[PDB]
RNA sequence: AUAGGUUUGGUCCUAGCCUUUCUAUUAGCUCUUAGUAAGAUUACACAUGCAAGCAUCCCCGUUCCAGUGAGUUCACCCUCUAAAUCA
């Protein structure tokens, strides 16, 4: 792809971009669509991550990896 | 030429003329390739027939137009199989060109599927540690109240026609740029009769 | 031949037979050994034998050897922690002064199945690519599938050659 | 509710833990409070425009 | 109150262990597979007996016997109808859920219909599945033409019923329709044809007797344990039978008359055998010629 | 390679031959290849129709969860296999397409009506 | 190991910095607009075609 | 390597060279079809066209992708901790 060095085209020098139709009732509940799936989502991936940062504490100082770390010192007492 | 054993062609292994061509050794006990140096070339050649003509020294398979390499021919292609160990036999092994190399091969797998070659079938071990179906992704989920009721699982999958305020609003918004207004669309997908 | 004496200890197969992995917190592994008397027999087998296997098992652990510095042989351990382990080996023989650290200071065989089994998930059966790290490369390998266009052509309807032709 | 799928891998482990219950798992959304999309930004984390002039 | 022994209970175990039998030779039988130089020790009478004993180990656990199970129900759950995507699509969607440690039975497999249902994977497609994705060593995604029934006669006509039997398997799940119906069938030729011994010491006998105790046409059977001298294992069979049917003729014969031994055969082949008289005859010789063995 | 920025994302490799697409469901950083260096392989898509009539999905759910938690953005073709797979809700986009062509297709009909009607 | 030092990597950055400090642009450089072609004069950008009324 | 040819009037030993095998480029001569894969010798010089926009202005992006192999232990592990994603 191009750089930011790269000139410009030509071709492209009086190229406008005009924006498409607008279905006022399409648009209006794509809207809400939009919100509504985002929003579940959200709250998803939150779910998502919080399972995730347990799951590491978990490992880090769990009961059981507590519990495991003192029978090893034990042992090798 | 036009062997008449074709149809049958295991009877040409239990003819008289066979006996006396080949007796008990196998069909390519004989054969011996034509090759410059020592260490033979690690291919056979590809064809012995070209357009209907055979070459010099034709292959143990093209040589005797008699032996059909067929799935049901279980003596011919015993031949071609390690008896000790159930291989086949590499083409350079016994000097079979690589077009009847391959049409042996895939006979001698099709005998094997329709169990007319015999071949070590292992004793395998079971898949499962447990055969419990009674977990969830097996049995039956409690349905949701939302498909008891008929109704979509998420109340914004339906189209609900937006409030005329609201449209107003668009229309102010993207004047000059819009589109005919779309209703409600058809609750069930149609068809060209 | 191979030389040396006893070149078996030049094997791979000989160097991987070694029971003893120490725990992580084995660092350094100091052998002094007496090179003659016949109390320090065991030691010198050990240092001959066994060395070469607690290496290649702990390729991060440090083994230094000291010749008669004094009148009897001992092994001693300097753990991460700081603490430091004397096994005197006078009078052992080899494969006792192997079991004997196996037990004080080696991974037991529950923790070794562990870590090979954590390893084991690292390849996933369902994942393709490469041969070096999954079993099949693309899913025109599973039977059933839409084979390779390189071994069965594909139809026309299919290929993008002709698609667009028949639209036009 | 939760979506189909990820509705009936939470029923499953609970029957297989041994919980016995027929209550409906659903998300609380109640802590995502959806902004507008025209909201007023951060202007102090926003950036500027280079000086290459033409 | 009175539950009739299921199959995997120890007292069948015992019963159908001893059996089946263990000829280490059969069961250690040459493979015809690639073949390595064999390997030689200098061994004495007691290293021998051990590693014979060794080798009477490892072949009881080739021999354990496979749990038999009651054929699957199918699975006919619908976990959502999505109606806007009907028409769509034209093809299905199979997502099949291939995190690792999960125990393949435990897996969501699920199938989005043109339709837009949304259900779960049939028995069928779920075991497909997990040969894609979980490809395990002798099972094939397409079914085998070997299980075709004019393909399983020539492999009987062979004798080649164990290996129709390793061949299924290692396709089909024990619980599957297909699995049951080739092991039915397989046990059914042994029994026209009299083939006991050709599933003798392998893990396959004592299914075939669970098969044909709950079916009531263990008389073929018997027969063949009398004409080989393996009397134990036929009163066995007899004693077993009266457990799977405690309330039958045979069974309340016993009862009455508290027979034990050969007495077991008799009361069993008049009241309930079909081939009672057959039974009688083959019994009979074979008491006559151990009475001669015995002077 | 030390990107500027930059996210990882669960998208679609497009691997095959030609006329033969196959896709493998990757986690990647945003700025990689298409077909280059990724994270984590977490299922594979194949989108032609086997001998079964099947479009095969294969997905990691335990590995796509533990990526959605450490922050990994979704693709919308991603997005969209996940909807039809029931893990999340029907994309939006996917409910109006089906909408678009309902309205498309209902519009056919009267053309083809008239058309027998009137002659 | 040793890298041999850039010192005219750091010189010219150190300059650059300093003379996007010197020679920013001021808003009314940046954000002038001609109200016939609707261009901004600083970069010669079209503004989107929503914007101009 | 399962090896082979070659020192001499001849033998044995040692030894180099070469042969037979498998790939990749180029040359000669020759060449029907279909699918697929791959595809400047040159970090030498380049005509022409195109390869970065998007968007209610601000920003963001053009630091990516794509290319090349000139230079060349900057690539891996550990420690520590920026920027970035998780609104
Ligand atoms: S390698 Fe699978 S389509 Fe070619
Ligand atoms: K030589
Ligand atoms: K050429
Ligand atoms: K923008
Ligand atoms: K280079
Ligand atoms: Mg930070
Ligand atoms: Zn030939």
């Amino acid at each position: 792809r191009k750089t930011r060095h790269d000139p410009l085209a030509k071709s492209k020098i009086e190229r406008v971009n005009m924006p498409p139709a607008v279905d006022p009732a399409e648009f209006f509940v794509l809207m809400e669509r939009y919100q509504h799936y985002r929003q579940t989502v959200r709250a998803l991936r939150m779910e998502f991550v919080s399972e995730v940062q347990r799951k590491v504490h978990e490992a880090r100082a769990g009961v059981l990896a507590e519990r495991k770390a003192l029978k090893d010192a034990a042992e090798h007492r | 030429p036009i062997s008449p054993y074709k149809d049958e062609p295991w009877k040409y292994l239990e003819s008289e003329e066979y006996q006396e061509r080949y007796g008990s050794r196998p069909v390519w006990a004989d054969y011996r390739r034509n090759h410059k140096g020592g260490v033979p070339p690690q291919r056979t050649r590809k064809t012995c027939i070209r357009r209907n003509k055979v070459v010099g020294n034709p292959c143990p398979i093209c040589r005797d137009h008699k032996l059909h390499v067929d799935f049901r021919n279980v003596k011919l292609l015993e031949q071609f199989v390690c008896a000790h160990t159930g291989i086949i036999f590499y083409a350079p092994y016994t000097g079979v060109c690589v077009k009847q190399h391959k049409r042996l091969t895939q006979a001698i797998q099709k005998a094997r599927d329709h169990g007319l070659l015999i071949y070590h079938i292992p004793q395998v071990e079971p898949r499962d540690l447990d055969f419990s179906t009674s977990h969830g992704a097996v049995s039956a989920t409690p349905p949701a109240p939302t498909l008891v009721s008929g109704d979509p699982w998420y109340p914004w999958y339906n189209w609900k026609q937006p409030p005329e305020r609201e449209l107003s609003r668009l229309r102010r918004l993207y004047q000059g740029h819009l589109q005919e207004e779309s209703g409600p669309p058809p609750e069930s997908m149609p068809k060209m009769p | 031949p191979m030389k040396g004496r006893f070149p078996i200890r030049r094997t791979l197969q000989y160097l991987s037979q070694g029971n003893v992995v120490f725990k992580d917190s084995v660092k350094v592994m100091t052998v002094n050994y007496n090179t003659h008397g016949e109390l320090g027999e065991g030691a010198r087998k050990f240092v001959f034998f066994n060395i070469p296997q607690i290496q290649y098992k702990n390729p991060w652990v440090q083994i230094m050897m000291f010749k008669n510095m004094t009148p009897s042989p001992f092994l001693r351990f300097y753990l991460d922690s700081g603490e430091q382990v004397l096994v005197d080996v006078e009078t052992k023989s080899n494969k006792e002064i192997m079991e004997h650290i196996r037990k004080i200071l080696g991974k037991n065989e529950e923790t070794l199945r562990e870590e090979e089994e954590e390893k084991k998930q690292l390849s996933h059966p369902a994942n393709f690519g490469p041969r070096k790290y999954c079993l099949r490369e693309c899913i025109c390998e599973v039977e059933g599938q839409v084979p390779c266009p390189s071994l069965v052509p594909l139809p026309k309807e299919m290929r993008g050659k002709y698609k667009a032709a028949l639209k036009a | 509710p939760y979506p189909p799928l990820l509705r009936a891998m939470i029923i499953a482990e609970r029957q297989k833990n041994g919980d016995t219950s027929t209550e409906e798992p659903m998300l609380n959304v109640q802590r995502i409070r959806m902004e507008p999309w025209d909201y007023p930004a951060k202007q102090e984390d926003k950036g500027r425009a280079k000086g290459t002039p033409v | 109150e009175t539950k009739k022994p299921t199959f995997m209970d120890e007292e069948v175990q015992s019963i159908l262990t001893k059996m089946t039998g263990l000829n280490l030779q059969k069961t250690f039988k040459p493979a015809i597979q690639e073949l390595k130089p064999p390997t030689y020790k200098l061994m004495t009478q007691a290293q021998l007996e051990e590693a014979t004993r060794q080798a009477v180990e490892a072949a009881k656990v080739r021999l354990k016997m496979p749990p038999v199970l009651e054929e699957r129900v199918p699975i006919n759950d619908v976990l959502a109808e999505d109606k806007i995507l009907e028409g769509t699509e034209t093809t299905k969607y199979v997502f099949t859920d291939i995190s690792y440690s999960i125990p393949h039975r435990e897996r969501f497999i699920v199938v989005r219909e043109p339709s837009g249902t949304l259900r779960k994977a049939s028995w069928e497609e779920r075991d497909r599945m997990i040969q894609v994705y979980f490809p395990k060593e002798g099972r094939k995604i397409l079914t085998p033409i070997i299980f075709k029934e004019e393909n399983l006669r020539t492999m009987y006509s062979q004798d080649r019923h164990v290996d129709v039997l390793n061949l299924c398997f290692a396709q089909f799940e024990p619980d599957s329709t297909e699995y049951i119906k080739v092991h039915h069938k397989t046990y059914e030729d042994i029994d026209k044809r009299g083939k006991y011994d050709l599933l003798r010491s392998t893990r396959y006998f004592g299914g075939m007797v669970w098969y044909f105790v709950n079916n009531k046409k263990i008389d073929g059977l018997l027969i063949d344990q009398i004409q080989r001298d393996l009397i134990d294992d036929a009163t066995n069979l007899v004693q077993l039978y009266h457990v799977l049917h405690p309330d039958g003729q045979s069974a309340q014969g016993a009862k009455d008359q508290a027979a034990e031994g050969i007495n077991l055969i008799k009361v069993f082949a008049k009241t309930e055998a079909q081939k009672g008289a057959y039974i009688e005859l083959t019994l009979q010789t074979y008491q006559e010629a151990l009475s001669r063995h015995s002077a | 390679k030390a990107y500027r920025g930059g996210h990882l994302t669960i998208r679609l490799a497009l691997g095959g031959c030609t006329n033969r697409p196959f896709y493998r469901i990757v986690a990647a950083h945003n700025k990689c290849p298409r077909d280059g260096r990724f994270v984590e392989q977490l299922g594979s898509y194949d989108p032609l129709p086997n001998s079964h009539g099947e479009k095969l999905v294969a997905l990691n759910l335990d590995r796509i969860r533990h990526w959605i938690g450490c922050g990994a953005h979704l693709s919308k073709p991603m997005e969209k296999l996940l909807g039809l797979a029931g893990f999340f809700p029907l994309h939006p986009m996917m409910i109006t397409n089906a909408e678009r062509l309902r309205r498309k297709r209902a519009r056919e009909v009267l053309l083809a009506s008239q058309k027998t009607d009137a002659e | 190991k040793k890298v041999r030092p850039r010192l005219i990597a750091e010189l010219a950055r150190r300059v650059r910095a300093l003379r996007e400090q010197l020679n920013r642009p001021r808003d009314s450089q940046l954000y002038a607009v001609d109200y016939e072609t609707l261009t901004r004069p600083f970069s010669g950008r079209r503004l989107p075609v929503r914007a101009w009324a």
